[PDB]
């Protein structure tokens, strides 16, 4: 089809200006980059959201009830077809499937829909289809609950593709980030969907919070995994072993994602950086102030750091070169205030337990005037007849 | 010293009024297009704003309120007018003394001075001080509040559309429905602020 | 019942402190005292009016007309003036009429500046020059099927002081003409006939103003000629109203007079030893005239001159007589004309088609130097569009392309 | 003194051995109308005419006085003229010895002539075109003058010459083109090389500086920004050595000298090397039969801000002093954006090839990829030495906001200085027809 | 007579091509109801301002015509305000500060000042109804929307039944906040210059 | 001489202007008033389970079986005044009749407690059937107001309406949800002792609890919110000691 060699042969083009020869990189090759890094944490997140929903199943049932459970749920049962199993002692093959029930249905839906908007617009603009979808997509799948309705999800990824991005003339043209965008969507229109101690377990009938919600009710001593009767510790916490959104929970594994991405030059350090040292100075600031009515007061930097998504957000969404600072010293003051309001968000904002995606949102209004802060500045030097 | 550093940011994020209560859009929209243009025009607001709202707050607890003058008269029925009234004097004579003695300003937002007499956000402002019952100092400070927050958010505005010249938009939308949409998203990504109670 | 005097009282009173507070910080904060304007550097003929204002309104009032044309709107212009002092400031909706390289040598619009504190002005000697003349038509006969050639005659003698190429400005009171008391000559009344076109009727209300290029040069004095096209409405679009001031032209009478005034314009020749080349077409017959006229006898300059004409038929043809005896008297002229659709009575031979195709054809595809040359025009838009780019495909420089233009 | 961090070496292969050969034989030679900025050219030939050495071949119309002359005795034979009947070059064909002859002066004289001498007798020769201005790198009017001249002793393109080769050998016509610079420039000279030595002029006028680092470091643009920040108000002209030694020979011997030292180098190129040559020489017949077998673009000046030479084009640029030839890569190759490109040469650390310190790439006329919108990754800032905001700087070319690229400092860049930034370009853009459009605009409606 | 009256409606809408009223369309569209009385208002007040500034126009000074504008403006929507609270309690309340707001609503200033005060009783009274009614326009289409989607109801009739009263429609959020408001007239606005496009703004 | 025109004009049309605004204004006053009233009345009356259609309706049944009483929140003991037109709120805010509350007392987060509080007493006649209650306290996004129904045993709920809640749609705004309301019908206010025992469950309430209401789905902090509340008032600061006297039998 002429969609498959255009997607995997090379232009063939050759230079008609005066740079006669050109850098080998190219926005494909960066895309893909990237679309790369979130294996591991994809793959990780698809194990965890099978072990925890089995282990909350076997915690609630037993027996003839358990069986009669997995026989009116096509995830359990489909799983149990394909040679896996539901019982107590399940493997990690068996983990990883019904994690895949649940994950590749959702990211098939975003993908289809949202290609279809990106093929829609670029045809009738008369433009060349071009990548970054591809980010988009698996960013918007992997950071929503595993329960989330599919129909929802499309409605989702059609608002972060069509208003965020598509209106604005495609990719490098707008100024927001196009997946957290959609993500706000869901969280302001279905908050009941992407809230709550009923979604981020897939287990019928299991009602249970997670690590933040249960900070803010209880200090550190709240953090307790009923499903097994265990308490989370800051190691279960890094590794990924705690229940959240799909591809978040491993710190240790987005980690290493954005190791390659930021070594290629790809993701910015400085931004990174800038997001690091507002959330160590607000959280430090608070523990520092102390309270007697807020457990969230207490909690220091490293427990901030392998919590919620904050670890997601800052390597993966933060680093959009389009919705961030354009200049050195703009990224500095970017990172610092997606850290601050995601920290401030977190602790004196009763109404949401996590403020990543929100803090980003509010850091992209605020990007280019710290460009043009520091754009004025090299402007008055140049008018010194200094350059 | 807390009371009013908390009522401060309170007015400039947790009740922006262009992008909380969403009032003064008219001219937030048009207006924004130049980030200096844009920055004459909040700082104008920000004069109105913390001159008219402490002037109002004496007027009506001196004259309006019910048996403020008379035992047994309530004469709060003419707030609209003596709120509106007080806004167009001190309008004109901030018009006349810019044009006296800033004609870079004057001239730079000539057309759009005698209309922030209509910005909703000024008697929006009276208005909400009506209601909250300040006092004097606390009417200063709501009103500066008010007046930096619209600067800010009618700034950031002007900044988001300069970095909008290398944008695409479709021929029915440059303009007007393109900057439409993005006000709704900035407003979308000042919900953040929404649970904060201060 | 107390409640209600209440607030009748409390009402008038509020108001009037506010109107009261405001009159008296007006009264402290503006001026309120008279402006001096000079006109230029350094005429006794200092004007002062009252604060505030239009320059504009100023400036017509004492009498030095811009333009002044209309009072505002600044649509057209030709409506600049130039400020020394005084009007320092610059207003964002000059920018757009007035590029950054001309900004800066104080020349602003005169319907834009405000009359707020004094100022001095460096007007154009030309402009000083502007006055009324009550001419008095010798003759207004027809010259072409559409167009009939207008002559004035300056009362008590008075000569004009003007360049060749230049245009005056017609100034006529309110006016009710019917198109069938034209006097057109039965020769050309068969196309008028055919078109039925003396049903018309014209109607003005209030006194008008035109601009129209004279044919005459300097070394004809005391006469003003000019070339007027009937402004009829289309045949594809008959219920369109007809001009406004063509029609009482075309109406007026012979021995009648009427004010001009001016003359203006800018439609000059470039003083090179460079090639010469003047195309025209229908009633842009004036300006050619006027230009080698001026060039060929008053200068007598040896440049290499050629004139290129196209018509919608040989009755359309005027100055026949006069370009042949230019041509026969002086070898640096010589002028073609071609027929863009004759009818077949004409008889014509000769180039036919759109006279920028003739002109390329034959001229300038062996030239070897079209850029050098300067190309003066005026025409209607279809030509004008065509030779322009023409032209651009062949290199010329807007510095060697000039024309005169005209619209509504 | 300066040493210049951000920036590039290309590590393309073929490189000349700085060694200077007598080149081989030119039969024809050309004046190239379209690289000179803002040319309106007024024909004083045509085809058949005899013409000498120095003798005028065309005016500007835009900027009266200027003289452009032919560089070597013979007959015209071509006068190519492109789409728009513009001007692309005028051919002669070499013969004879005739030329144009000039004053003579010693070299105690050459510091203390009359600038309007100076002047005189550049322009008549036709030796002033040597010099551009900043803003817009256009020829200086002959009534302008300028407080700053800058020469460039110095070259960092990729696969250029040494300059030091070129100058030991003509110490003294240098050293007299210098002090006429002296006496010519009201202010001072400045004379930019590297850490090396090269003779020098006893006035006070003229001064060395040294610049350290890749290769923009070796840029008029960035000497200018490091020593004389240029504006409206302020202008610098700037020069080359190999001129400077053409202006010591005419004003030492009275004749206008035409030779040039070109390195003649690339992946191609059997065997590398600095040859003899003659002003606006004929590429063709240059490299004949001194490249291997295939399909070859011959590029006059380096491949960052070369121009290809191809038919009416096939001559040697007037401010170049090399020629690159390099392959055509019209490959197309399965997943080769996916590759782990050991032999794929980029300022980022995504491929392999990076690893290998030291690597040399045989790189060709590809473009490794499609065009797309700018997403900027940080490429820019990596190669930008100088004090400006690049990413910023360009968006505004692209969008052709004329009056924010001024004031973000466009006014002080040439084609050349942005040559790196299209070099890595994710998205295929090429900034030096926006930057010069930008420039048309400012200088027209300005 | 229908020329003056419909031209506001799509020729020269006050939202959709002055950017007059804004306010008022993003806070009072979230139920049909009160986006209906609002347009009432709105017509009534601008209507019956433009006619007597128009009475008596030639002797107004130039020093305070903006306090005599506004005396009259505000002594209608005062009036106005009296009445809904006496026969409308329930939308009254609904509405809060934006019935006072409506002496700030950029159209009644608008069009009191560029046609009243140059133009005849009659035919100002004329553009001031037909300016409300371009406004209404809008008002309505974009209640009409955020009230289905919302809540399931127009004009609080139940439509789809709700998932919560044993229905199956789910209702949306964000229907119900000002964001949802910006995008439906940003969108409005692009199929009324894609249906008109001599509305097209150019690109400089 | 302007300044005589502008003050003659400026003058003539204050006073045209004003004379209209003032008797519309002063006019329309008692029926403004009335409409306030009727729409307090009409939700006593709801919540009281007697239905009525239309103003008259409303002001009759509200007069023949409705009876607003004043009572003194400390003793429990009723007070003499102008019950009817009491206001609660601006007698909280003022502070001559209010008292502070302190960090350990302020379970609802009210801040202030007003001295005198109303009640309404349902009658079918000569005795009283049923007292109901006014009760708030702060939600997760607003303060939240509520009519509590009790029987005349001062122990066992017969309704309860939620009036002002402002909270989010769908999630927190269930408490008016008529399903939810209904739970609350027959549920005992305190135990065998005499303490407070309402209990908003999590997850859903035991079968046939006599204390426990299941909570809002998804909503655990409007859940927190009406528990603090019922938790404040059924307490020795809010309707304790009356609820007590109640039971007794002084009602
Ligand atoms: C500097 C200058 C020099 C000129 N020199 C000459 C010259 O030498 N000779 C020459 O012939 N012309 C010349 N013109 C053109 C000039 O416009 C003439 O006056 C021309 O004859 C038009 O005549 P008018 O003004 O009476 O007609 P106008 O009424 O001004 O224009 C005629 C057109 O307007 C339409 N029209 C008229 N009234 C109405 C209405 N109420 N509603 C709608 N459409 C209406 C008519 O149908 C027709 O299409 C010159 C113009 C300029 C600016
Ligand atoms: C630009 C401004 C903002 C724009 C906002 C646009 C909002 C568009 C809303 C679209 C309507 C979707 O409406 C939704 O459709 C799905 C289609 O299956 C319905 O169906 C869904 O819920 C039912 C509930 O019984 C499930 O059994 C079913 O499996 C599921 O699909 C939802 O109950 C309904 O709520
Ligand atoms: C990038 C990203 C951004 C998020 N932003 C938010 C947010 O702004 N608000 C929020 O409530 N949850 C947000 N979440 C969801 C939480 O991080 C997390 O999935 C959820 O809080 C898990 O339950 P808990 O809150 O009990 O820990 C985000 C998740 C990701 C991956
Ligand atoms: C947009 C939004 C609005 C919400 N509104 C409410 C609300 O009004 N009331 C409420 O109790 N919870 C609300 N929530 C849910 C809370 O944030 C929180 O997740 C919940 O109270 C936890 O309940 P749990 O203790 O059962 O986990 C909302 C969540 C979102 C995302
Ligand atoms: S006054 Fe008419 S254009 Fe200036």
């Amino acid at each position: 089809y002429e969609a498959a060699a255009t997607l995997f042969y090379t232009p063939g083009l050759v230079t008609k200006r005066s740079s006669h020869v050109r850098d080998s990189v190219d926005l494909k090759r960066i895309m893909i980059m990237v679309w790369l890094a979130v294996f591991p944490a994809m793959f990780w997140g698809m194990y965890n959201a099978g072990g925890q929903a089995i282990a909350a199943l076997n915690h609630l049932y037993s027996g003839d009830q358990l069986a009669a459970i997995v026989a009116g749920n096509w995830h359990y049962w489909l799983t149990e077809m394909l040679g896996g199993t539901m019982s107590s002692d399940a493997g990690w093959g068996s983990k990883m499937l019904l994690g895949a029930t649940y994950f590749l249905p959702i990211y098939a839906t975003v993908f289809i829909v949202g290609g279809f908007w990106e093929v829609l617009f670029c045809m009738v603009r008369k433009h060349e289809v071009n990548e970054g979808f591809f980010v988009t997509s698996i960013l918007f799948a992997l950071i929503v609950p595993p329960t989330l309705p599919l129909w929802q999800a499309a409605l989702g990824i059609t608002f972060g593709v069509v208003v965020a991005k598509e209106v604005f003339g495609g990719t490098g043209r707008n100024f927001l980030n196009p997946a957290l965008a959609g993500r706000a969507f869901l969280f302001f229109a279905y908050p009941a969907q992407i809230s709550g101690d009923l979604v981020w377990t897939a287990a019928d009938g299991y009602s249970g919070a997670t690590a933040l919600s249960q900070w803010a009710q209880g200090g550190a001593g709240a953090l307790i995994n009923n499903a097994t009767g265990q308490t989370i510790t800051w190691m279960d916490a890094f590794i990924g072993n705690i229940p959240g959104s799909i591809g978040e929970v491993s710190t240790l594994a987005l980690m290493i994602g954005a190791a390659f991405i930021v070594y290629m030059g790809i993701a910015s350090w400085r931004i990174i950086g800038g997001v690091m040292i507002g959330m160590i100075l607000l959280s430090t600031l608070f523990n520092v102030i102390g309270s007697d009515t807020n457990a969230m007061f207490n909690m220091p930097w490293h427990w901030h750091l392998v919590l919620g998504g904050f670890a997601f957000g800052m390597f993966f969404m933060a680093t959009d070169p389009v919705s961030a600072s354009f200049t050195n010293s703009g990224k500095w003051a970017y990172g610092i205030l997606i850290g601050v309001m995601c920290v401030l968000i977190r602790v004196v904002n009763p109404a949401y337990p996590e403020g990543m995606m929100l803090a980003i949102l509010f850091a992209n209004l605020f990007a280019p005037l710290f460009d043009h802060v520091v754009v004025e500045r090299n402007i008055k030097r140049r008018l010194a007849r200094y350059g | 010293m807390e009371h009013y550093i908390s009522l401060l940011v309170k007015s400039i994020f947790i009740e922006n009024m262009a992008l909380s209560f969403f009032l003064g859009m008219c001219t937030f929209l048009a207006v924004s297009k130049k980030v200096k243009t844009s920055f004459g025009l909040g700082i104008a607001v920000i004069v109105v704003l913390t001159i008219s709202v402490p002037v109002n707050n004496l007027v009506y607890n001196l004259v309006l309120k019910p048996d403020a003058l008379v035992e047994g008269v309530d004469l709060s029925f003419l707030n609209f007018i003596t709120f509106i009234g007080v806004i167009a004097a001190l309008v004109q004579i901030l018009e006349m003394i810019l044009d006296r003695f800033f004609p870079p300003l004057y001239n730079a937002l000539g057309i759009f001075l005698p209309l922030i007499t209509v910005n909703c956000a000024i008697f929006g402002g009276v208005s909400f001080m009506v209601q909250r019952d300040y006092s004097f100092a606390e009417s200063v400070v709501y009103g500066f509040g008010s007046g930096v927050g619209w600067m800010l958010a009618i700034v950031a505005l002007a900044g988001i559309r300069e970095k909008m010249k290398y944008s695409d938009v479709p021929p029915g939308l440059r303009g007007l429905g393109i900057t439409f949409i993005t006000a709704g998203l900035m407003a979308l990504g000042f919900m953040s602020f929404s649970g904060v109670q201060l | 019942m107390s409640t209600i005097i209440f607030g009748v009282v409390m009402f008038t009173l509020i108001i009037l402190a506010l109107v009261l507070v405001i009159l008296f910080a007006k009264s402290k904060l503006v001026p309120t005292g008279d402006i001096t304007i000079s006109i230029n550097g350094d005429p006794e003929k200092a004007i002062v009016t009252q604060p505030g204002g239009k320059l504009l309104t100023a400036l017509a009032g004492a009498g030095v007309f811009v333009s002044s044309a209309c009072g505002g709107g600044g649509s057209c212009g030709q409506c600049r003036v130039k400020i020394k002092s005084g009007g320092g400031d610059i207003l964002p909706t000059e920018l757009d009429h007035i590029s950054k390289g001309e900004a800066r040598e104080g020349e602003r619009l005169a319907c834009q500046v405000a009359v707020k504190a004094d100022m001095d002005l460096e007007l154009p000697e030309e402009i000083f020059g502007v006055k009324k003349w009550e001419c008095t038509v010798i003759s207004n006969d027809n010259k072409a099927t559409f167009i009939k050639e207008l002559k004035l005659a300056i009362p008590d003698g008075e000569s004009v002081p003007f360049r060749a190429g230049g245009y005056i400005q017609i100034e006529a009171p309110a006016h009710h003409v019917k198109y069938a008391d034209f006097d057109v000559p039965e020769k050309y009344r068969g196309d008028w006939d055919k078109f039925n076109l003396f049903r018309y009727e014209s109607k003005v209300d209030e006194p008008i103003i035109r601009a129209y290029s004279m044919a005459n040069y300097p070394e004809e004095f005391g006469i003003i000629m000019l070339n007027v096209r009937i402004a009829t409405p289309p045949p594809n679009n008959p219920n369109v109203p007809p001009g406004q001031m063509s029609s009482y032209i075309w109406s007026l009478k012979a021995g009648d007079k009427c004010t001009i005034s001016g003359p203006f314009g800018e439609f000059f020749a470039k003083d090179t030893d460079a090639e010469m080349v003047f195309i025209g077409g229908g009633a842009g017959m004036a300006p050619m005239r006027s230009h080698i006229f001026d060039q060929l006898k008053r200068l007598k300059s040896k440049r290499k001159m050629s004139y290129w004409y196209g018509a919608r038929s040989k009755r359309e043809m005027f100055y026949v007589e006069d370009f042949d005896g230019l041509a026969a008297e002086n070898d640096n002229f010589v002028w073609h004309c071609a027929l863009s659709d004759p009818q077949p009575e004409d008889n014509w031979t000769g180039y036919t088609g759109f006279i920028h195709n003739v002109l390329y054809e034959n001229y300038l595809k062996d030239h070897e130097a079209p850029e050098d040359c300067e190309y003066y025009m005026c025409g209607p838009p279809m030509m004008n569009a065509a030779v322009i780019n023409m032209l651009k495909n062949l290199g010329v420089e807007e510095e060697n392309i000039l024309l005169d233009d005209f619209g509504g | 003194m300066i040493t210049i961090k951000k920036g590039l070496d290309l590590p393309i292969a073929g490189t000349p051995s700085q060694v200077i050969s007598d080149g081989k034989a030119i039969k024809k030679v050309a004046l190239l109308g379209e690289e000179y900025v803002g040319m309106r050219p007024t024909m004083h030939v045509r085809v058949g005419d005899e013409v000498k050495k120095a003798q005028i071949l065309f005016e500007d119309k835009k900027n009266p006085g200027v003289k452009f002359t032919s560089p070597v005795s013979g007959k015209v034979v071509e006068i190519n003229r492109g789409a728009k009947r513009v001007l692309q070059s005028v051919v002669i064909e070499v013969a004879g010895d005739d030329q144009v002859t000039f004053d003579k002066f010693e070299a105690n004289q050459l510091a203390s002539l009359n600038r309007d001498a100076i002047k005189t007798q550049l322009v008549e020769s036709g030796l002033w075109t040597a010099f551009r201005t900043r803003p817009f790198s256009k020829v200086p009017a002959i009534d302008s003058t300028s407080e700053a001249i800058f020469v460039t002793a110095m070259d960092t393109n990729p696969l250029a010459a040494e300059p030091t080769v070129v100058i030991n050998e003509q110490s003294e016509a240098f050293v007299a083109g210098l002090d006429v610079l002296s006496a010519l420039t009201t202010g001072k000279v400045y004379v930019c090389k590297k850490g090396t030595s090269l003779p020098r002029s006893q006035q006070p006028n003229v001064e060395e500086h040294v610049f350290d680092g890749p290769h923009p470091a070796g840029l008029a643009g960035t000497h200018m920004h490091f020593l004389y920040p240029v504006s409206a108000d302020h202008v610098a002209w700037s020069i080359n050595y190999q001129d400077v030694i053409a202006v010591g020979q005419l004003f030492l011997t009275g004749e206008l000298y035409t030779q040039r030292v070109v390195s003649l180098a690339g992946p191609v190129v059997n065997k590398p090397r600095l040859v003899r040559t003659v002003m606006g020489a004929s590429l063709e017949q240059l490299v004949d039969s001194e490249i291997m077998p295939g399909e070859v673009r011959i590029i006059s000046g380096s491949v960052l801000s070369g121009t290809k030479a191809t038919g009416p084009h096939a001559y040697l640029g007037r401010y170049h002093l090399q020629v690159s030839v390099l392959r055509e890569g019209r490959d197309k190759e399965l997943f080769g954006w996916a590759m782990p490109g050991k032999n794929k040469f980029s300022v980022t650390r995504s491929f392999l090839g990076h690893l290998f310190k030291g690597q040399v790439y045989n790189m060709t006329t590809t473009t490794n990829g499609s065009d797309r919108s700018m997403v900027p990754i940080g490429n820019y800032e990596k190669v930008m030495p100088l004090d400006m905001e690049p990413t910023l700087l360009l968006r505004d070319l692209c969008a052709g906001d004329s009056d924010s690229a001024v004031r973000l400092g466009a006014l002080e860049l040439d084609e050349e200085d942005l040559a790196l930034c299209t070099f890595v370009c994710p998205g295929k853009y090429e900034y030096g027809q926006l930057l010069r459009e930008c420039l048309d605009k400012i200088e027209k409606e300005g | 007579l229908k020329k003056s009256v419909l031209a506001p409606v799509l020729d020269n809408n006050p939202i959709a091509l002055q950017v007059l009223g804004v306010c008022s369309a993003l806070a009072v569209t979230t139920k049909l109801e009160t986006a209906f009385v609002m347009t009432l208002a709105v017509m009534f007040v601008t209507a019956l301002s433009n006619f007597f500034v128009s009475l008596i126009r030639n002797h107004i000074p130039n020093s305070v015509r903006i306090i005599v504008q506004m005396a009259i403006i505000a002594s209608l929507v005062i009036v106005v305000d009296q009445i809904l609270k006496a026969y409308l309690y329930d939308i009254s309340k609904q509405l809060s500060v934006f019935v006072g707001l409506i002496i700030t609503n950029c159209i009644v200033m608008g069009r009191a000042e560029a046609f009243a005060m140059k133009s005849e009783p009659i035919p100002s009274f004329i553009d001031g109804i037909g300016n409300g009614l371009g406004y209404g326009f809008v008002l309505m289409t974009v209640g009409f929307f955020r009230e289905l989607l919302g809540s399931g109801k127009l004009f609080g009739l139940e439509v789809l039944p709700l998932i919560s009263n044993g229905g199956w429609y789910q209702p949306n959020g964000l229907m119900l906040l000002a964001p949802s408001a910006f995008f439906l007239i940003g969108f409005m606005i692009w199929a009324i210059r894609t249906f008109k496009p001599e509305q097209v703004e150019a690109k400089e | 001489d302007s300044i005589k025109k502008t003050l003659f004009v400026v003058i003539a049309l204050s006073l045209v202007c004003s004379i209209i605004v003032s008797a519309a204004a002063v006019g329309l006053r008692d029926k403004q008033k009335e409409n306030a009233a009727l729409d307090k009345q009409s939700k006593i009356l709801q919540v009281a389970g007697i239905e009525a259609k239309g103003s008259k309706q409303i002001v009759e049944l509200f007069n023949k079986s409705i009876e607003p009483r004043l009572v003194d929140f400390n003793t429990g003991d009723f007070v003499e005044g102008d019950a009817a037109n009491y206001d609660q709120r601006k007698a909280a805010k003022e502070a001559s009749e209010s008292i502070k509350l302190t960090a350990e007392q302020d379970k609802a987060k009210i801040q202030r407690r007003a001295n005198v509080g109303v009640v309404y007493l349902v009658k079918d006649g000569d005795k009283t059937s049923k007292v109901i209650l006014p009760v708030h306290g702060n939600g997760l996004w607003s303060m939240m107001y509520a009519f509590v129904a009790v029987e005349t045993d001062g122990n066992t709920v017969s309704g309860l309406t939620y009036y002002e809640q402002g909270e989010t749609p769908g999630l927190g705004g269930e408490v008016e949800n008529p399903a939810w309301r209904a739970q609350w019908v027959g549920k005992k206010l305190f135990d065998e002792n005499h303490k407070p025992a309402i209990k908003i469950v999590k997850g859903g309430a035991p079968q046939g609890s006599e204390h426990g209401v299941d909570g809002l789905s998804g909503a655990t902090l409007t859940s927190n919110g009406v528990q603090n509340t019922f938790d404040f008032w059924l307490g020795d600061m809010g309707f304790g000691p009356f609820l007590t006297k109640v039971r007794d039998g002084g009602l």
